[PDB]
């Protein structure tokens, strides 16, 4: 029967597009921390590019 | 008359459905290997972030210690 | 009927593009994950790149008040 | 020795269907007893799993004659994707009955309109490894200054039924085994009901680089029985020993540092990959 | 049920694609923020060599 393969086919499908819905939710999960992450990393990249251009500010100054 | 043709218009279609839901197969078997791969590639770009935020921790730590011995210079 | 086997054929094209759709988006969502592996990769140069002169130069600030 | 084989070939059309004709084999291998054979024919349809046909048993004779026709109830528009297996067995009465040699002819160069009879040299019948047991999916990541051996379990397909009835109940467990001994028992989750389980689990351990070519990772898909000892699927190893694909993952492992490696393994019976672990 | 096996399939399909795009975008957001820390970092390390330059010559200078 030609159906069967079709509804075979179906289930196949339908399972394998349960699993891309966990990949793509584990895959959110990980998406967001790693955002949460660079914000981390972004706010430290300020905060040493002020220190690192008041110490060379200061340091360009004591020539002398 | 047109029986014929219709029978044959029943077997094409559903043929065409069942080509369809080999297409079905194909497509989320590739979008299942490249969601795995874009999985992957997302834990090394993450333990990178890891590495890197502690990079920038070392970073503050020590231009910390150079601003306090520039403090002392002062 | 002809009517029910093309409907029912109708309603399986359908799924097979909404299936085209969320197959196009998973591999732009690992192309778009694969571009931001190279920034990342530039951004951990950079960084790493940093650390070295951050630690020459606190070694020398560190040496200077000796 | 290569022999041949006489066959007919010819497709009824108004009863849709396909008449096979088992005519007499030649030039047969002197196997069996002494001097001569005991041959009897099986005819089947590649694709369908439908019941094999078998000829009469012809008693010590390198020469058979069968003279004898098959009917195989097949539509004309499946035919297409369907191909004739003829086998030729040998009979022994106290021993396995032993393959002489099998051919088969794709239904889709066989032209029904003209009446097909050919003669075919017989070939030495090919042979399957082991029943279909499964592939597993995951990634390697070594970092040697702190000792971190991240292994991410990611998915597996393909898995043997192993409850009677149903498909599967699949979870992984991974051992790190060093001389015989088991050091670290470390297991995934529970996927029930499902031939394709996907984990992304990701897993731990503490290998120092000074020990790093002798330990060993022993991957192993067992299917959890609500009752009872739960019976093992199937189980790789990697690390020393190993051979193939996986020293090839664990020499990407090595080589890219810091890095992940996804990759497949095939999965090996239990009891070879056992005998493998030294 | 036929019928019924498209239905769940068609539901669970289009959920997927609602999470992709959600995802999708996501990593859109991801890649501003990568280029932003990007310029971050490349500057960052400019300005750091920078102040290793000054850091030997405050060294040299006062040692
Ligand atoms: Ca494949
Ligand atoms: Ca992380
Ligand atoms: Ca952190
Ligand atoms: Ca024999
Ligand atoms: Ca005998
Ligand atoms: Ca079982
Ligand atoms: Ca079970
Ligand atoms: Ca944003
Ligand atoms: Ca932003």
């Amino acid at each position: 029967a030609r159906e069967n393969e079709m509804d075979e086919n179906l289930e196949q499908v339908s399972g394998i597009i349960g699993n891309l819905r966990h990949m793509a939710l584990d895959m959110g999960n990980e998406i967001d921390t790693q955002n949460r992450q660079i914000d981390r990393i972004m706010e430290k990249a300020d905060s040493n590019k002020t220190r690192i251009d008041e110490a060379n500010q200061r340091a360009t100054k004591m020539l002398g | 008359n047109e029986l014929e043709e219709m029978q044959r218009r029943a077997d094409q279609l559903a043929d065409e459905s069942l080509e369809s839901t080999r297409r079905m197969l194909q497509l989320v078997e590739e979008s299942k290997d490249a969601g795995i791969r874009t999985l992957v590639m997302l834990d090394e770009q993450g333990e990178q972030l890891d590495r890197v935020e502690e990079g920038m921790n070392h970073i503050n730590q020590d231009m910390k210690e150079a601003e306090k011995n520039l403090k002392d210079l002062g | 009927a002809l009517s029910e086997i093309e409907t029912r054929h109708s309603e399986i094209i359908k799924l097979e593009n909404s299936i085209r759709e969320l197959h196009d988006m998973f591999m732009d969502m690992a192309m778009l994950v694969e571009s931001q592996g190279e920034m990342i990769d530039r951004i951990e140069y950079n960084v790493e790149h940093a650390v070295d002169y951050v630690e020459r130069a606190v070694s020398d600030t560190k040496k200077a008040v000796k | 020795k290569l022999g041949k084989l006489q066959y007919s070939l010819d497709y009824d059309f108004q009863n849709n269907q396909l008449l096979v004709g088992i005519i007499q084999a030649a030039e047969l291998p002197a196997l069996d007893m002494g001097g001569t054979s005991d041959p009897y024919v099986k005819v089947f349809l590649l694709p369908d799993k439908k019941k094999k046909f078998e000829t009469k048993v012809h008693r010590k004779t390198l020469n058979p004659v069968f003279n004898e026709q098959f009917t195989f109830k097949v539509p004309y528009s499946e035919l297409g994707g369907k191909t004739l297996v003829m086998a030729v067995y040998d009979f022994d009465r106290f021993s396995k009955h032993d393959i002489i040699g099998e051919f088969k002819v794709p239904m889709n160069t066989v032209d029904f309109g003209h009446v097909t009879e050919e003669w075919r040299d017989l070939q030495s019948a090919e042979k399957e490894e082991q029943e279909k047991l499964g592939d597993i999916c995951f990634s390697l990541r070594y970092v040697p200054t702190a000792g971190k051996l991240t292994v991410v379990i990611l998915e597996a397909k393909n898995l043997k039924k192993m409850d009677v009835g149903g498909l599967s109940d699949p979870y992984v467990k991974i051992h790190l085994m060093q001389n015989g001994k088991r050091l670290k028992k470390k297991k995934t989750t529970i996927k029930k009901n499902t031939l394709n389980p996907y984990y992304n689990e990701s897993f731990s351990f503490e290998v120092p680089f000074e020990q790093i070519q002798k330990v060993q990772v022993v991957v192993t898909v067992l299917d959890y029985d609500k009752i009872g000892k739960n019976d093992a699927i199937g189980k790789v190893f990697v690390g020393y020993n190993s051979t193939g694909a996986e020293l090839r993952h664990w020499s990407d492992m090595l080589a890219n540092p810091r890095r992940p490696i996804a990759q497949w393994h095939t999965l090996q019976v239990e009891e070879e990959v056992d005998a493998m672990l030294a | 049920g036929s019928n019924r096996r498209l239905q769940q399939t068609q539901a669970q399909v289009d959920e997927v694609v609602d999470i992709m795009r959600v995802n999708v975008d996501k990593v859109l957001e991801r890649d501003q923020k990568l280029s932003e820390l990007d310029d971050r970092a490349d500057a960052l390390q400019a300005g750091a060599s920078q102040f290793e330059t000054s850091a030997a010559k405050l060294k040299r200078k006062y040692w």
